[PDB]
C-alpha cells in the first residue's frame, strides 16, 4: 500500500 | 422486424407439468427483460412472470408463485416458463412480450400470438 | 462498548465554516487512526479523510474533493476527533460519520458513529404553500379515490403532515421531499379513501413547518370532473 | 482512483434464501485491503467483513467473504429479516479510499401493478402564478416504473420531479409521485395534460389525463 493510503504507519 | 413465437402449450391433467418456450426473431434479447402474460376467454389479461437480464432475477404473479419458474437462454434468444402443479384455473392463452426498456419499466412493444394451455380431466 | 458520537452538524451557508466533533469512548482512542466518511442524501459513501495516531505522525490525508478545505484534527486528552470544514459548498451536504480505523495490516473502518447532518444551502427560511390534490374521476380507481395535499416551496426540512388530525393513517403516503432548483423543498402527501366517503367525510391535511411557525389545515374538496 | 463496481444494483430475495453480492475493482486490489459494510434503513453503516474474508466482531456466521485481484464476493448463506439492507464494498489499499456504489438487498414480493391517479392544479396555486400537475402511482412492485408526461401529446422533459416512498413495511410495495410544474402562462397555452405509466405488471400503458378547465 502506498504511504498516503496507510493510516497505521508513519509515512 | 421483431417477432415472438410461443410454443409448448397443450392439454395437461391437473397436477401436471408443461414447459412453454418463447423464441424471438429480428432482435437479440440479451439486454431485455421478457415477460409472460395469460388471458382466458372473457377475462382480463394477467401478468404471469418476468425474467430480467441475467443476475437481475425473476418476478412472479400471486397466482403462480411457487409453481412456475421463468428462465432464459440469452444465446438462444429464448425464454421459458416451466409450469408445475397445474390447476384448471391456469387454463388460458399464454403470451410472451419483450420489455423494450432496459431499465425495466415494462415497455411491452412486441408480443407473441400466444400458446393455449388447458388443464382438464 | 465502542461508541462514537458526532456533533456540530447543522444548516450553514456556502463559503462558511463548520467544525464537527466526534467524541470517542470505549477504547484507547490515542492509539487509533480516525476517519470521516460522508453520505449525501440518497447517495452512497464517500471517504473524506483520515488522521493518523500521534505515534504514527498524527498527520492527515484527504481526497481531492475536500483537500485544502477540510482539516481533520484530534485532541487525544479529550478523546475527540474533529472535522474543520471551511469554504463549504452546497455539494458538501451530507451526513458525516466519524469512524475508528482498525489497527494492524487491514485498516478497515471497524466502528461508526450515528452521524451528524450538514446541510449547506443559500436558501432562507420559507413556510410552505399548501395546495389540495383534489379527488375526481381522474383520481378514482374502482371504489377507491385518491386525494392529497401538495406542500410546496419550503425551507428548511422538515414538514409534518397529518390527515384529519391523525384519524386518517392507513394508505397515507407522505413522499420524501424533493429539493428544487430554487433551493426550496416540496412534497406531496396522498391517501386513498372510499369513493363513497367523499360525500360523508371531510378530508383535511394538517401541515406544520416549525422553522417558519407555519400551521395550515387545508380542506381537500372533491371536484366534479 | 480505484473504482469499485457492485452488482447487481438490487437483489430481491426472500428470508431463508442465499444472497451473493459482487464487487469488481478497476484494478487489482490486495485482499487485505477490501472490506464490506452493511447499512440498515435509517442507520449508520457497520463493518461486516475486512481483508476480503474476515468477519468483524459480532458478525454472524451466515456472512462470508471471498475474492482476490479484481473480483470480490459477499455471501449471506441464509437471509434473516434484519439482513435486508444496502451493502457497500470498500478498498483502502490505494488513495483515495473508495466505496462501491452499493447493492440493495430488498425483500421480494409478488408483482403488483400500480394504481394510477392524476391531480389537476388547484385554482389557488394557479392564482399565484404556477401550475403543478401530480401523477400518483400507488402500491406497486417491483420498484421500476416509467412516468411520461404528455402535454397535447408532446413528451415533456426537464420540468418534472419524482419521489418514491421507502418499501412499505406491511405490503412491501412502493409508491411514486411525479410532479410536472409549469408557469401559469405556459399551463394556459395547452389543453390536454396526461401522465402515461408503464410497469412490468401492466400489459399496456395506463394513461390518466384531464383537460385544462375540465375540473
Amino acid at each position: 500500500a502506498n504511504p498516503n493510503a496507510n493510516p497505521n504507519a508513519n509515512p | 422486424x421483431v417477432q415472438l413465437x410461443x410454443s409448448g402449450g397443450g392439454x395437461v391433467q391437473x397436477g401436471x407439468s408443461l414447459x412453454l418456450s418463447c423464441x424471438a426473431x429480428x432482435x437479440x434479447x440479451x439486454x431485455x427483460x421478457x415477460x409472460w402474460x395469460r388471458q382466458x376467454p372473457g377475462x382480463x389479461r394477467e401478468x404471469v412472470x418476468x425474467x430480467x437480464x441475467x443476475x437481475x432475477x425473476x418476478x412472479x404473479x400471486d397466482s403462480x408463485x411457487g409453481r412456475f419458474t421463468x428462465s432464459x437462454d440469452x444465446x438462444x434468444x429464448x425464454x421459458x416458463l416451466q409450469x408445475x402443479x397445474l390447476x384448471x384455473x391456469d387454463x388460458a392463452x399464454y403470451y410472451c412480450x419483450x420489455x423494450x426498456x432496459x431499465x425495466x419499466x415494462x415497455x411491452x412493444x412486441x408480443w407473441g400470438x400466444g400458446t393455449x394451455v388447458t388443464v382438464s380431466s | 462498548e465502542v461508541q462514537l458520537v458526532e456533533s456540530g452538524g447543522g444548516l450553514v451557508q456556502p463559503g462558511r465554516s463548520l467544525r464537527l466533533s466526534c467524541t470517542a469512548s470505549g477504547f484507547t482512542f490515542g492509539d487509533y487512526a480516525m476517519s470521516w466518511v460522508r453520505q449525501a442524501p440518497g447517495k452512497g459513501l464517500e471517504w473524506v479523510g483520515f488522521i493518523r495516531s500521534k505515534a504514527n505522525g498524527g498527520r492527515t490525508e484527504n481526497p481531492a474533493s475536500v483537500k485544502g478545505r477540510f482539516t481533520i484534527s484530534r485532541d487525544d486528552s479529550k478523546s475527540i476527533a474533529y472535522l474543520q470544514m471551511n469554504s463549504l459548498k452546497t455539494e458538501d451536504t451530507a451526513v458525516y460519520y466519524c469512524t475508528r480505523v482498525e489497527l494492524g495490516s487491514s485498516w478497515s473502518l471497524g466502528y461508526w458513529g450515528q452521524g451528524t447532518l450538514v446541510t449547506v444551502s443559500s436558501a432562507s427560511t420559507k413556510g410552505p404553500s399548501v395546495f389540495p390534490l383534489a379527488p375526481s374521476s381522474k383520481s378514482t380507481s374502482g371504489g377507491t379515490a385518491a386525494l392529497g395535499c401538495l406542500v410546496k416551496d419550503y425551507f428548511p426540512e422538515p414538514v409534518t403532515v397529518s390527515w384529519n388530525s391523525g384519524a386518517l393513517t392507513s394508505g397515507v403516503h407522505t413522499f420524501p421531499a424533493v429539493l428544487q432548483s430554487s433551493g426550496l423543498y416540496s412534497l406531496s402527501s396522498v391517501v386513498t379513501v372510499p369513493s363513497s366517503s367523499l360525500g360523508t367525510q371531510t378530508y383535511i391535511c394538517n401541515v406544520n413547518h416549525k422553522p417558519s411557525n407555519t400551521k395550515v389545515d387545508k380542506k381537500v374538496e372533491p371536484k366534479s370532473c | 482512483e480505484i473504482v469499485l463496481t457492485q452488482s447487481p444494483g438490487t437483489l430481491s430475495l426472500s428470508p431463508g434464501e442465499r444472497a451473493t453480492l459482487s464487487c469488481r475493482a478497476s484494478q487489482s486490489v490486495s485482499s487485505t485491503y477490501l472490506a464490506w459494510y452493511q447499512q440498515k434503513p435509517g442507520q449508520a453503516p457497520r463493518l461486516l467483513i475486512y481483508g476480503a474474508s474476515s468477519r468483524a466482531t459480532g458478525i454472524p456466521d451466515r456472512f462470508s467473504g471471498s475474492g482476490s485481484g479484481t473480483d470480490f464476493t459477499l455471501t449471506i448463506s441464509r437471509l434473516e429479516p434484519e439482513d435486508f439492507a444496502v451493502y457497500y464494498c470498500q478498498q483502502y489499499g490505494s488513495s483515495p479510499w473508495t466505496f462501491g456504489q452499493g447493492t440493495k438487498v430488498e425483500i421480494k414480493r409478488t408483482v403488483a401493478a400500480p394504481s394510477v391517479f392524476i391531480f389537476p392544479p388547484s385554482d389557488e396555486q394557479l392564482k399565484s402564478g404556477t401550475a403543478s400537475v401530480v401523477c400518483l402511482l400507488n402500491n406497486f412492485y417491483p420498484r421500476e416504473a416509467k412516468v411520461q408526461w404528455k402535454v397535447d401529446n408532446a413528451l415533456q422533459s426537464g420540468n418534472s420531479q419524482e419521489s418514491v416512498t421507502e418499501q412499505d413495511s406491511k405490503d412491501s410495495t412502493y409508491s411514486l409521485s411525479s410532479t410536472l410544474t409549469l408557469s401559469k402562462a405556459d399551463y394556459e397555452k395547452h389543453k390536454v395534460y396526461a401522465c402515461e405509466v408503464t410497469h412490468q405488471g401492466l400489459s399496456s400503458p395506463v394513461t390518466k389525463s384531464f383537460n385544462r378547465g375540465e375540473c
